[PDB]
């Protein structure tokens, strides 16, 4: 039986947001640390990590380790019925066909019963010759305008993002709320702006985001959910031909 | 430039 | 010759937008005592009942009762054309082709012509063993969240609102701004979203709204237009095969 | 070499909003004097005159007049990439098969190259009989408005717009924030509401538009850019057959 | 469960 | 009623 009580029931809707567009069916591994989440994307080109630590919960509770295959789309919409004030319980038992979601409103109590699905890949240890910390709303902006460029976006860390298509090209510079960059190696690498553009998603989730790179292995896009843990992205990069 | 699989940068092993 | 001025035209537009994604064509019943509109949907499944008392008006004046029929998309789409703060006078003749509107703003006179159409079922006398009084905009949440879970609510009656999907289930409970709940005996009946999806547009008019339950009977969803009257919606039940 | 600094880069970034949905492709005329753009739209019943003083910009330099042949939705597509309190510089050598735009926020500066086309008109001189100025969003409104009912709006000139279509009609009667009217001769004009519709993407260019009128010529909807210029449509009217 | 008809339920006098 | 065009309007040179 696991149960966890989240008062700001917003984060766990944020959540959700960043996800549904980028997995259709995610294992969720609920243990007494915390909840876990680990997926690739249906495009097989990215992984996301999602860590909720179980302080994060105002109360948490899980007597043995549980893995429940959940359909996010719909966890999505059952979350999109919860008041973006209001304080969501997740409960399950073990050999759980449902999850139990309880959205309190702070004389109304909502109870959903969401259908469980029936149930891979490791991060490698990495040094990132580059990582840069800015606000995630400028990074959202950043990926949204050269959207309108071309379809790839060249990320140099001072961090520079360039994309060119047919129209033309643009080049986006950054230097040091604030923008950070630790570099210890210069990286330049090539990724599609259209999974950078899923990942902005979590933007709501944190003030700020940090890219971390390094030559020729994948983009980690780290999303901090403040107490709670992180959403992470990593994405496969492009490579020349 | 080609897109290339998260699995062939990241294992299971 | 009919003439009725209303200065709060928003009231006017809120009707219509209530009305015109539910009934293609509609009578307007206006005589001595006010406007009148009463029709089925489009569906077949509900009734609309529309009442504006001529007291509601700031000025009002009809010779001899007229039924207007009237195009309900063509009127609101004239009633788009009323700034949210003009005022409002319907202008009708005896014999007419026309509905004269004009909204007056307050250097800008709109006079519109709408041409008519040329032109059902009783009300039955009814004591509902349950009524519930809630906020408008719970009530419309309420289904619009079940929505997204499934076609059908069944509304038990504190009161619970029960919706179920592939995806799974959902109740939501309120008990007693404000939700006041008259319970002279426990129901349980069953109806379609979608309609109740319909009927919420008429939110904009009250604070509150008012359902009256009873056996086996068509689930009254009642919106008072303070002072003017009210917009009530009859929908037809589900019942088990 | 051509260098135009705009600190009110919002100004462009609305012009092109402005043009982008009625002109593909158009020349834009850099001289000494400032820039200029005279285009038919697509469908050859409207003219589209864009003046920007060389006054208008914070700096400006064309050693040589250069006639820029420009995709505007790839420059709408660029221009959205600026930020809405961005610096925006136009840069342009002899001989360019680009136009570059910087975009300096107000520690993010962004670099862009749209890639020119290579791509006749002219206006007469004309009194015109009946001259109107008004609130831009007033007009904008009426043109909206009359656009659900009917496809084209006889301007009579206080000045009266009327349209007509199935539902009925509609008669918008503006007399003398300000609406003023400098009437020579009384003139009555039919014109499409599709292309007015089209105009009125620039409202956010002036808070005020002038319409000039006169029989059997089209129809200037002008808006002044304040200090730079201006933004002036010519539509063709329609006839009786 | 399926949806009745408004015309099942009220009649016209 | 008929829509022109501006060219049959306004000239060229």
């Amino acid at each position: 039986m696991f149960e966890a009580r989240l008062v700001q029931g917003s984060i766990l809707k944020k959540v959700l947001e960043a996800l549904k567009d980028l997995i259709n069916e995610a294992c969720w591994d609920i243990s007494s640390s915390g909840v876990n989440l680990q997926s690739m994307d249906s495009s097989h080109v990215s992984l996301v990590q999602l860590t909720l630590r179980s302080e994060g919960f105002d109360t948490y509770r899980c007597d043995r380790n549980l893995a429940m295959g959940v359909n996010l789309t719909s966890m999505s919409k059952i979350l999109k019925c919860a008041g973006n004030e209001d304080i969501i319980t997740l409960r399950a038992e073990d050999n759980a066909d449902t999850l139990a979601l309880v959205f309190e409103a702070p004389e109304k109590v909502s109870d959903y019963e969401m259908k469980l699905m029936d149930l891979q890949l490791g991060i490698p240890e990495q040094e990132y010759s580059c990582v840069v910390k800015m606000p995630s709303g400028e990074f959202a902006r950043i990926c949204r305008d050269l959207s309108h460029i071309g379809d790839a976006v060249v990320i140099s860390c001072g961090v520079k993002f360039s994309a060119s298509g047919e129209l033309g090209n643009g080049n986006i510079k950054l230097s040091q709320e604030a923008v950070t960059i630790e570099m210890n190696e210069p990286v330049q690498l090539t990724f599609a702006l259209r999974y950078l553009n899923f990942f902005t998603k979590a933007t709501p989730l944190s003030s700020t985001v940090t890219l971390s790179m390094s030559a020729d292995v994948p983009l980690v896009v780290e999303y901090k959910i403040a107490d709670m843990g992180h959403l992470k992205y990593y994405l496969a990069p492009k490579i020349e031909d | 430039t080609r897109q290339t699989t998260i699995t062939s940068h990241f294992a299971k092993g």
